[PDB]
RNA sequence: CGGUGAAAUGCGCAGAUACCGGGAGGAACGCCGAUGGCGAAGGCAGCCACCUGGUCCACCCGUGACGCUGAGGCGCGAAAGCGUGGGGAGCAAACCGGAUUAGAUACCCGGGUAGUCCACGCCCUAAACGAUGCGCGCUAGGUCUCUGGGUCUCCUGGGGGCCGAAGCUAACGCGUUAAGCGCGCCGCCUGGGGAGUACGGCCGCAAGGCUGAAACUCAAAGGAAUUGACGGGGGCCCGCACAAGCGGUGGA
């Protein structure tokens, strides 16, 4: 018990694990939970069912604190960057709305091989 | 079938009751088209239900039949160079074939000698929610949402 | 189209943000001749231009999304 | 956490990852951006200012044939690569490890030095390609597009595309952006392999480069199209071909 209701929801999400990250109001993190951190291990945690738990055992962790309020944030192009968040929108959180500031470089670092 | 959905047969209901899932149940304990004694068969087993229970064995049947219907399976798939099990929504016609079907190879696995007897047995112990027939139903769905890793196909 | 709902301005005009807004997208990029409904000319200056107005930063470089 | 078809190498309880704030630095410059523009080519894209080339249009004002080409010469000349010095974020030959595999000195994964960015100087090659030397005249149009002038629902000049008369071409194709009809002038070819080698000279710090044979040896080497087969290419369609199902052989 800490008693903070209201917070933020970051769901970063790749081509290889998909993860959240709770945080209050000013940008601190909470709670975080991942993928390998469910029970997967590999190829697994990049499937939607992965992000699913890890969106909603993420969000039992912020009960815990009471949170009620969700302002969602989500970063990448993951597979299942939606089943997260359609996740936490019936973890039992009041979703206030989902922001997408995917990162993009306007040319700088020249990437490795694969692109 | 590559043309077309191709029909479904159609069957004559039963002499006695007169439900087709009746006739159908019957055909499948029929071996050898000797379909003169499986007939037998469901009938002695049902006066054993009758015996055996204050219940009407025409209900008894049906109720067991409802119990054992999965409504949820796996069907292999190979994406990734891989089998990656992929649970799905059974259809309604799928569903009646794999009840009596198991309703059956279940219940001759019975310990019991008399084959009536099995079958009478296995009616019971279906619409009880037991036995193997359910368990053959509960054991498909424990693989229905236990690999639901990768219902996204 | 833009040009057609709106009227006269100045394509050079780098302060103007009230216009130049119209211009970017619902993230902070420029739109498409597609959209602005511009011509060659046309486009080829509200390019330089917006890319001034970002500078004294009363144009966006970059948005966030938001219908949710 | 990361990464893969899967995995591991690696990084994390000196507390990584995901998240907020702050600071350093290098490289590069999203969207606009196009099937676009510019330039002799190589090449050129954040914004600004200075310095500077070329070019297009209108007026038709001036000079009065002052023009074209262009051996050798001179300069320009991608990438990599060489010297001195600086710089080093990301990427990454070589090299270290990881997995794959009959094996892998590879394709995949994690690291990583030259290098890649800058200055000065050298190197000068290339599918440096429209694979199409430069200049002038002439030969139906249609359409899209950049751009300029006009009395601007149309006309007229310059550029980039697609289709196309006549014509041409081995054919594919080309077609007022000529591979058409013509003149000037330069460069280059003269069977394949041996060879872009050998030898000689020139050039370079080196790596090498430019020039560049023959003996021998083979009857071809070669272009474009045809018909087929074939593709771990494509689209579409069939059969108890798979699926679905019942029953079997493989055992005795």
């Amino acid at each position: 018990k800490r008693q903070v209701a209201s917070g933020r929801a970051y769901i970063h999400a790749s081509y290889n694990n998909t993860i959240v990250t709770i945080t209050d109001p000013d940008g601190n993190p909470i709670t975080w939970s991942s993928g390998g951190v469910i029970g997967y291990k590999g190829s697994r945690k990049g499937t939607p069912y992965a992000a699913q738990l890890a969106a909603l055992d993420a969000a039992k962790k912020a009960m815990a604190y009471g949170m009620q309020s969700v302002d969602v944030i989500v970063r990448g192009t993951g597979a299942g960057r939606e089943q997260a968040i359609r996740a936490l929108q019936a973890s039992g959180l009041q979703v206030k709305s989902i922001v997408d500031d995917t990162p993009v470089p306007h040319n700088g670092c020249r990437p490795k091989k694969k692109f | 079938a590559r043309r077309r959905r191709a029909e479904v047969r159609q069957l004559q209901p039963d002499l006695v009751y007169g439900d087709v899932l009746v006739t159908a149940f019957i055909n499948k304990i029929m071996r050898d088209g000797k379909k003169n004694l499986a007939a037998r068969i469901f009938y002695d087993a049902c006066k054993i239900i009758q015996e055996k229970t204050g219940q009407e064995p025409l209900k008894v049947f049906k109720q067991a039949v409802e119990n054992v219907k999965p409504r949820m399976e796996v069907r292999s798939r190979r994406v990734g160079g891989a089998n990656y099990q992929v649970p799905m929504e059974v259809s309604p016609r799928r569903q009646q074939s794999l009840a009596l079907r198991w309703l059956v190879q279940a219940a001759n696995q019975r310990p019991e000698r008399r084959a009536a007897v099995r079958i009478a047995h296995e009616l019971m112990d279906a619409a009880e929610g037991k036995g193997g027939a359910v368990k053959k139903k509960e054991d498909v769905e424990r693989m229905a949402e236990a690999n639901r890793a990768y219902a996204h196909y | 189209k833009v040009k057609a709902t709106l009227g006269e301005f100045d394509l050079r005009d780098y302060r103007n943000v009230e216009v130049l807004k119209r211009f970017l997208s619902e993230t902070g990029k420029i739109l498409p001749r597609r959209r602005t409904g511009l011509s060659g000319k046309e486009q080829r200056i509200l390019a330089k231009t917006i890319k001034r107005a970002r500078i004294l930063g009363l144009l966006p470089f970059t948005e966030k999304l938001v219908r949710k």
